[PDB]
């Protein structure tokens, strides 16, 4: 239930934050999905986060691993 | 009153010998530690050792210090009476 | 074709590192049924026991007002 | 992308346009928009000017906020004095009937009414809040470290100062603009009496340069003694005096300090990636080549 945040000014829209991230991966890439709501979609050529109240996250780092340039920054401290 | 014939409290000290946990103490305005059973000071008037629940961790030690006096009651409850 | 994942139980330790760190749903089932010990007993220790065994697995979309830590899922 | 008014007083243009330049440039490159102020003025110097006649200063400065006004528009500032003078002025004139109407019957002379619909920000102030750019963003645009250097603020006094007319807290320990100098990467230090008043102010200055020399030096002492590299300040007042001074002590006194004066607009397009030849830096009594060393 943590928090990410996108640094917006360096984003490119590379979208690997959004192919990486093992809870959008749920819907489809899961028997019989269980939850399909997702964390980041990217909009405007930036990565959004829709996770706004910061319930599906679960501290993987597999979004900090993946994004090329360092751009998401994961928050283990409550909000 | 409950039954214990050997008596309650009598502010030997061996409860708060045992006692593990360690806090502030109020009456010391907080530089002084006391356990989580413990009194103010050695003199405070009804010398029977509260014990302070929020802090407490029921580890049982303190009753088995107090022995055959059993003054220790862990399960303890607010009681309420109504005075006229 | 493949499977995705799979534990050895001859080196699970019943830990649950694994549980507090998938992302996904209900993919691990916990369940410890004996702690080993030395030294006999006590009443907090029946307790701790109690609190230690009850199973556990992963939940997406926990609550919000929790943020910034954990909370898993009660199995009945 | 936030816009507002850019008032841009005396000092800032005319002596250190360096600062003004970084200013458009670095709040542009986080989400804010500084528009050029048309046609004005010295906001009635808060010390020079007000020590002179408390009536003409509330009229200038009001004339300063109708032309924002007229803009439709929020002022944003780059100096401490200014500041005073701007957001002091609106605020008595938002609340005080009589000085309103005194002031507007001076004003209607030349065609024009104040009726406070504006509010007047400083921009650090915006720098600081996390409705506009917030310490976040500014980490985010920051793409030259600057670390490895000891920075030491200076706040200033009529920033922050009486906490009883201001809104920015505790005025004996602030850290907000120590939070500031941290996102950049360059750590702040902390100095004996950070607080105090650097001895420009009130047209001390002017007055008793010795006066207000020996304060700025107070200041100068502690900050060496700390170990700073350069000194961030929010004040172009400051600035001037933190760097002329340290030039009329050298030469009044016998002390060197050679310590460079920088305001943060110019430390953040320094962190940003801007050029020192496009930050003006040559324009700088002091020397700031050992802090660019340093840092580049
Ligand atoms: S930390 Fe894991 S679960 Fe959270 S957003 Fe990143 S990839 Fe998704
Ligand atoms: S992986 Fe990084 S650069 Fe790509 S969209 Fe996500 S945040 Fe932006
Ligand atoms: S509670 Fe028991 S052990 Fe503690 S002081 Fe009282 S009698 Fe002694
Ligand atoms: S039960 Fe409470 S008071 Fe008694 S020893 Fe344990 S922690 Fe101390
Ligand atoms: S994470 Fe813990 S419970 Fe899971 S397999 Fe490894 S040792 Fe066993």
């Amino acid at each position: 239930a943590f928090a990410v945040h996108v640094n917006m000014e360096r984003c490119t829209g590379c979208n690997n934050c959004v192919v990486a991230c093992p809870v959008n991966a749920l819907e489809l890439n899961t028997v019989n999905p269980s939850s399909t709501d997702k964390i980041y979609k990217v909009i405007n050529g930036d990565a959004v986060i829709l996770d706004v109240k910061h319930e599906l996250c679960a501290g993987c780092g597999i979004c900090v691993d993946a994004c090329p340039y360092d751009v998401i920054q994961l928050s283990g401290q409550p909000p | 009153a409950k039954g214990i014939v050997g008596g309650g409290c009598n502010g030997c000290g061996d409860c708060s010998a045992v006692c593990p946990v360690i806090k502030p103490n109020p009456f010391e305005m907080g530089m002084a530690p006391r356990k989580a059973i413990y009194i103010y000071h050695a003199q405070v008037m009804p010398l029977i050792y509260t014990v302070d629940f929020d802090s407490c961790v029921k580890c049982g030690l303190c009753v088995e210090a107090c022995g055959d006096k059993k003054a220790i009651d862990l399960e303890m409850q607010d009681e309420f009476i109504t005075v006229k | 074709i493949e499977a995705k994942i799979a534990v050895n139980k001859d080196f699970c330790i019943l830990c649950g590192a694994c549980v507090n760190a998938c992302p996904g749903e209900d993919i691990i089932y916990l369940r410890r049924d004996s702690v080993k010990i030395k030294g006999k007993e006590t009443d907090l220790f029946k307790k701790i026991k109690e609190k230690l065994f009850t199973p556990r697995t992963s939940k997406v979309k926990e609550q919000p007002s929790l943020a910034g830590s954990v909370e898993l899922k009660a199995v009945s | 992308m936030h816009e507002y008014a850019f008032f841009l007083g005396c000092i800032a243009p005319n002596r250190y346009p360096g600062c003004e330049a970084s200013a458009i440039k670095t709040s542009e490159k986080v989400g804010i928009k500084l528009l050029p102020l048309k046609g004005a003025s010295c906001c009635p110097a808060p010390g020079a000017f007000g020590s002179i006649d408390l009536n003409v200063w509330y009229a200038m400065a009001a004339r300063n906020l109708v032309l924002a006004e007229e803009m439709k528009k929020d002022i944003a500032l780059i100096c401490n004095g200014c500041y005073k003078s701007i957001w002091e002025v609106n605020h008595i004139l938002k609340h005080n009937d009589e000085l309103r109407d005194n002031v507007n019957e001076v004003l209607a002379e030349i065609d024009m009414q104040f009726k406070g619909t504006i509010d007047v920000w400083h921009l650090a102030e915006l720098y600081y809040d996390d409705k506009v750019c917030g310490v976040q963003k500014i980490k985010d645009s920051v793409t030259t470290p600057l670390s490895g250097a000891k920075v030491a603020a200076h706040y200033g006094c009529h920033l922050m100062k009486p906490k009883k007319e201001r809104h920015f807290g505790d005025t004996e320990n602030p850290m907000w603009f120590e939070e500031l100098i941290g996102a950049l990467g360059a750590e702040p230090i902390q100095y004996r009496n950070k607080m105090q008043c650097c001895g420009a102010g009130g047209g001390v200055r002017g007055y008793d340069i010795v006066h207000a020399l020996d304060i700025t030096n107070e200041k100068l002492i502690n900050i060496q003694e700390a170990g700073a590299d350069a000194i961030t300040e929010l004040c172009p007042f400051c600035q001037l005096q933190f760097d002329r001074g340290q030039i009329e002590i050298k030469e009044k006194f016998g002390d060197v300090y050679n310590i460079p004066v920088l305001h943060y607009n110019e430390l953040l397009g320094l962190a940003q990636g801007m050029s020192p030849q496009d930050l003006a830096l040559d324009l700088h009594a002091i020397d700031c080549t050992p802090f660019l060393q340093k840092v580049l």
